RNA sequence: AGAACCUUACCUGGUCUUGACAUCCACGGAAGUUUUCAGAGAUGAGAAUGUGCCUUCGGGAACCGUGAGACAGGUGCUGCAUGGCUGUCGUCAGCUCGUGUUGUGAAAUGUUGGGUUAAGUCCCGCAACGAGCGCAACCCUUAUCCUUUGUUGCCAGCGGUCCGGCCGGGAACUCAAAGGAGACUGCCAGUGAUAAACUGGAGGAAGGUGGGGAUGACGUCAAGUCAUCAUGGCCCUUACGACCAGGGCUACACACGUGCUACAAUGGCGCAUACAAAGAGAAGCGACCUCGCGAGAGCAAGCGGACCUCAUAAAGUGCGUCGUAGUCCGGAUUGGAGUCUGCAACUCGACUCCAUGAAGUCGGAAUCGCUAGUAAUCGUGGAUCAGAAUGCCACGGUGAAUACGU
RNA sequence: UCGGGCUCAUAACCCGA
RNA sequence: AUGUUU
């Protein structure tokens, strides 16, 4: 592996974190599978929500967390129909009686795993991976943005070896600790094999 | 007056107590040669003295903390010139000239995961 | 490689104030332990001392001349044939080379202690013999024997 | 991992919130000098495929018997995987 | 063997053994407890050791005691 | 007296926090040992990337919890509540027992 | 980063067939409880006991057993179907692109060149003009100084003192740790195109990317991993599925790689003694005192921790000595006796006790590492972890030689 | 002949028996 | 010297 996790090595300047709370050897054994828990059953269902990420805190024998979607009404439904029903979820799944609200996430076609898992459905949907990753993503470029990429994988289209696609615009210096990045991936699981996607949405420096 | 010396370094950190006259020394509840004394060339505590005297001139009474044996009495060195400015602020063009006010910027090497340590690698026979 | 150095010099003597001296206390330091090279390289003087008399100063350094070279060989490769081109040494790695050889020898005299088993060498050389003087003028052998190159 | 493996395990693991749970003393005591008999000692023959030294780790996330950490629970992989993101709360890649 | 103090076993074979040794003998009784110590009891009894195929039927002497059935059967190949 | 151990995975949890914790009770002053840095329990965690073999690759890792003393001598039961009961703290952990 | 069982995939045997793990339909039964017998267990058949949530009373919620299937299960094969991840040259200074232009074209130019730099570094020049990825920065950390905070940390002037930072007390000091100060060819001289840059200087803790981290360009080896996991296809379906007991991965007539310990007096053993850094911890670290030659066992406090336990650094230092002996070296091997971690240590565990004391006296052809707090040597802690580190990760003590030159 | 080394690997070459 | 192997 050349390029490491653009967004590993970041959570300490330019890109928060994901679970900021507090845990020892004790808690944190247990804690570390509650946010993974959660995450596994919101994410399916919230699928069609449009995620951008999907933020847990612990004040006290309850977790916070925060919804990142793009459009959080599908996740109210009728209501708070869609939200109550999920928010029990959370509780039974966490083993304490925990919190829950949202954010919706403007200017969806500039976030990582958002456009990420916007041009992985696309394959099933039938289209042309690069007519599409060189168009129906890079859009980002248009709302001023100062840079962004995003490298396919292998087994793209009815080919039967693995490779990769450039077509990039702007400047990804994925190099720069100030720079940051916003990077994401999705296995759009194809009729025939498994491309995986790579977007790198570099907004500003520091 | 009750002067004050740095004197620390690797891994080591000392007290130059420099008082008024008296040239004996009493580092941890002993003096130097009734301590670490004989054992290294550690009597390089005067070294800085040989500039403008000392004994009933002034006090070089220490006490280090922390440190490796070359590290606490070495300490004390870069320490002791320093910590004669109290008597002459001005005299400090008479120290670094002798390597004594720059502190021991040489210090350990952090063990790299993958040498055996830090800087050499296991042999490579069938390579 | 392109770059240059000066020289690593270090605490000299400490009391008899010799730089160079420290060399045949950390040559001949092993295993970094030089609190207990200064036992051997200075306690070897003072056994000299009755052995010769005058300064153990002198003493070291006077026999010491009957070890130091002054010409030697570098192994330089041409058109396939590798000469053995001869070169006088400089003062600065002259007096070196000797210290080592003969802190050398001194550890394969085979007796008891290193206190004796290097005053016998520090001493066997102005009355030449021993394993150490012998390289001295052993050297000069390769030496000339080659002058039809240099 | 291998989900008929994990069952088999999990076995291994309620069978102590059991047992060992507390009747791990009621023959302990009665183990070690503390007259003293021989029969519960001898009779012992309740802890079979339940152990306290037979429960394996595998990584929480997947099920790796390897390269477990116990500060998490996960294997090298899904915990590097995860840091990358920030599943974890102040776990950036040390560099002294 | 090393069992401090209390040496272990297995009832398994202690409700087969003597709980046939009362009524004279036999047919040679299958064990299978290779990590259990040799009982002075048991006598030149007529078993046989497992080794991992079959068992080996194997007599213990007054000379034979912290031993355990595996000793005196072999559990794997060479030569 | 009661003191409060801080612990947290960084200073947003202890900064504008332990802050607080002090002008909390003491509306306009008290007595309170006071707010303190203390040294930093670390845990170095290395785990190997690369599946199957490449042991001589890794990456390691450290979760820094940092920590605070503070302590209140004088319990002016008129100021314990002031502290307690405003006991917000963005998820972090501060003892409390004599 | 941890194979006695377990793990564990492999084997010999015992045993099962909508399943060990899922959802679901229907039936009976709250779930369960402790025991009995027989079995190696996997189980099988029982003996009593337990009698939860609601019900417009059927029904249902979990759940237990069974019946039946749709299904489920597979560390099974393809790493030339693949994702994701990683090694590799290579921390190399490279790799490109848009526009213009030259050529029929393939391509070229830039990016070449003159200097210069660790560097496609910078300047100059030039049919080139610009730009993107990369080297140089911001991240860490260390070297200084300041600010503040002073408890468990500190102890200077003051007294107290059972003389112990032990009391009060003092916030001065080290220290801790958040925010900063700083280094930038920034300034001086020479050289140099009066270009860049280089070489000396001052000042400074620190000079010319300060030192060490992390960071690994477009790519190549169809390089490695379907066994972490995911996944295209393919394949098994009273089974390549599943459960249990024993065995094996700890074989051996050999060979190689990485290691540990010695062959010794810069040493061994007996005495006393001198000093670090970083981490560890409630099924935890476990002091104290008692007994034990000993491992350790008993008693039991303290600390969830700058409060206690791990913690009693080792080299080093000054003495008794032994005298170059295969020994006062070295410790393999083995016999008998024990401790413990554990259902359980024969197969296959770590330690202790006494007895035994190996080869080995510095190692052929050849071959490796290391440019400085490095090499070298000496100790210390962590991870994994019931219990078996000459391994890995990390910490400091001490502490070199040598560098013309390609 | 065999065992080891040298090379990416053979032979050759070097070492040992 | 060769490698579909002096
Ligand atoms: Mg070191
Ligand atoms: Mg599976
Ligand atoms: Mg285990
Ligand atoms: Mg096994
Ligand atoms: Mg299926
Ligand atoms: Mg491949
Ligand atoms: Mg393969
Ligand atoms: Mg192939
Ligand atoms: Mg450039
Ligand atoms: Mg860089
Ligand atoms: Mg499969
Ligand atoms: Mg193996
Ligand atoms: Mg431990
Ligand atoms: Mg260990
Ligand atoms: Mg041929
Ligand atoms: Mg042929």
């Amino acid at each position: 592996g050349q390029k490491v996790h653009p967004n590993g090595i970041r959570l300490g300047i330019v890109k928060p974190w994901n679970s900021t709370w507090f845990a020892n050897t004790k808690e944190f054994a247990d804690n570390l599978d509650s946010d993974f828990k959660v995450r596994q059953y919101l994410t399916k269902e919230l699928a069609k929500a449009s995620v951008s990420r999907i933020v847990i805190e612990r004040p006290a024998k309850s977790i916070r967390v925060t919804i990142h979607t793009a459009r959080p009404g599908i996740v109210i439904g009728k209501k708070g129909e869609d939200v109550e029903k999920l928010r029990k979820v959370v509780a039974d799944i966490a083993g304490v009686p925990a919190q829950i609200n949202i954010a919706e996430v403007r200017k969806p076609e500039l976030d990582a795993k958002l456009v990420a898992d916007s041009i992985t459905s696309q394959l099933e949907r039938r289209v042309m991976f690069r007519r599409a990753m060189k168009r129906a993503v890079q859009n980002a470029m248009r709302l001023g943005a100062k840079g962004i990429k995003v490298e396919v994988s292998g087994r793209l289209g009815g080919a039967e070896i693995a490779r990769t696609e450039w077509y990039r615009e702007g400047r990804v210096p994925l190099h720069t600790l100030r720079a940051d990045i916003d990077y994401n991936t999705s296995e759009a699981h194809t009729t025939y094999g498994v491309i995986g996607v790579k977007v790198w949405i570099f907004k500003g420096e520091i | 007056n009750q002067y004050y010396g740095t004197g620390r370094r690797k891994s080591s950190a000392a007290r130059v107590f420099i008082k008024p006259g008296n040239g004996k020394i009493v580092i941890n509840q002993r003096s130097l040669e009734q301590y670490f004394g004989r054992e290294t060339a550690r009597m390089v505590v005067r070294q800085p003295l040989e500039l403008v005297d000392m004994v009933e001139k002034l006090d070089l009474y220490i006490t280090v903390k922390g440190g490796g044996i070359s590290g606490q009495a070495g300490a004390i060195r870069h320490g002791i010139t320093r910590a004669l400015m109290e008597y002459d602020e001005s005299l400090r063009s008479e120290l670094r000239k002798a390597g004594f006010v720059t502190r021991d910027a040489r210090q350990v090497e952090r063990k790299k995961v993958g040498l055996r340590k830090a800087r050499r690698r296991p042999q490579f026979s069938k390579r | 490689r392109r770059r240059v150095i000066g020289q690593r010099k270090i605490l000299p003597d400490p009391k008899f104030g010799s730089e160079l001296l420290a060399k045949f206390v950390n040559i001949l330091m092993v295993d970094g332990k030089k609190s207990t090279a200064e036992s051997i390289v200075y306690s070897a003087l003072e056994t000299l001392a009755q052995r010769s008399g005058k300064s153990e100063l002198e003493a070291f350094e006077v026999a010491l001349e009957n070890v130091r070279p002054t010409v030697e060989v570098k192994s330089r490769r041409v058109g396939g044939s590798t000469y053995q081109v001869p070169v006088e040494v400089r003062p600065v790695r002259r007096n070196a080379l000797a210290m080592r050889w003969i802190v050398e020898a001194a550890r394969k005299r085979g007796d008891k202690s290193m206190a004796l088993r290097l005053a016998n060498e520090l001493s066997d050389a102005a009355e030449n013999k021993g394993t150490a003087v012998k390289k001295r003028e052993d050297v000069h052998r390769m030496a000339e024997a080659n002058k039809a190159f240099a | 991992a291998k989900q008929s493996m994990k069952a088999r395990e999990v076995k291994r693991v309620a069978l102590a919130d059991k047992y060992f749970a507390k009747r791990a003393e009621l023959k302990a005591i009665i183990s070690d000098v503390n007259a003293r008999w021989n029969a519960v000692l001898k009779l012992q023959t309740l802890p079979r495929d339940s152990s306290p030294s037979r429960q394996r780790n595998r990584c929480r996330q997947t099920g790796r018997p390897h390269g477990f950490l116990r500060k998490f629970g996960l294997s090298r992989i899904k915990v590097r995987e995860a840091a990358m993101r920030g599943e974890i709360p102040g776990l950036k890649k040390a560099s002294w | 063997r090393s069992l401090k103090k209390g040496p272990f076993i297995d009832l398994h074979l202690l409700k087969k053994v003597e709980k046939a040794v009362e009524s004279g003998d036999k047919k040679p009784l299958r064990t299978w407890s290779r990590r259990s110590t040799i009982f002075p009891n048991m006598i030149g009894l007529t078993i046989a050791v497992h080794n991992g195929r079959q068992h080996v039927p194997v007599f213990v002497t007054d000379e034979m005691v912290g031993h355990k059935l595996g000793e005196f059967a072999p559990t794997r190949t060479y030569r | 007296r009661i003191r409060i151990r801080l612990k947290a995975f960084d200073h947003r949890l202890i900064d504008q926090a332990t802050a607080e914790i002090v002008e909390t009770a003491k509306r306009t002053g008290a007595q309170v040992r006071g707010p303190i840095p203390l040294p930093t329990r670390k845990e170095r965690f290395t785990v190997l990337i690369s599946p199957h073999v490449n042991k001589d690759a890794r990456d390691q890792y450290e979760i820094r919890t940092h920590l605070r003393l503070v302590d209140i001598v004088e319990p002016t039961e008129k100021t314990v509540d002031a502290l307690m009961r405003l006991d917000l703290a963005a998820g972090v952990d501060v003892q409390i027992s004599l």
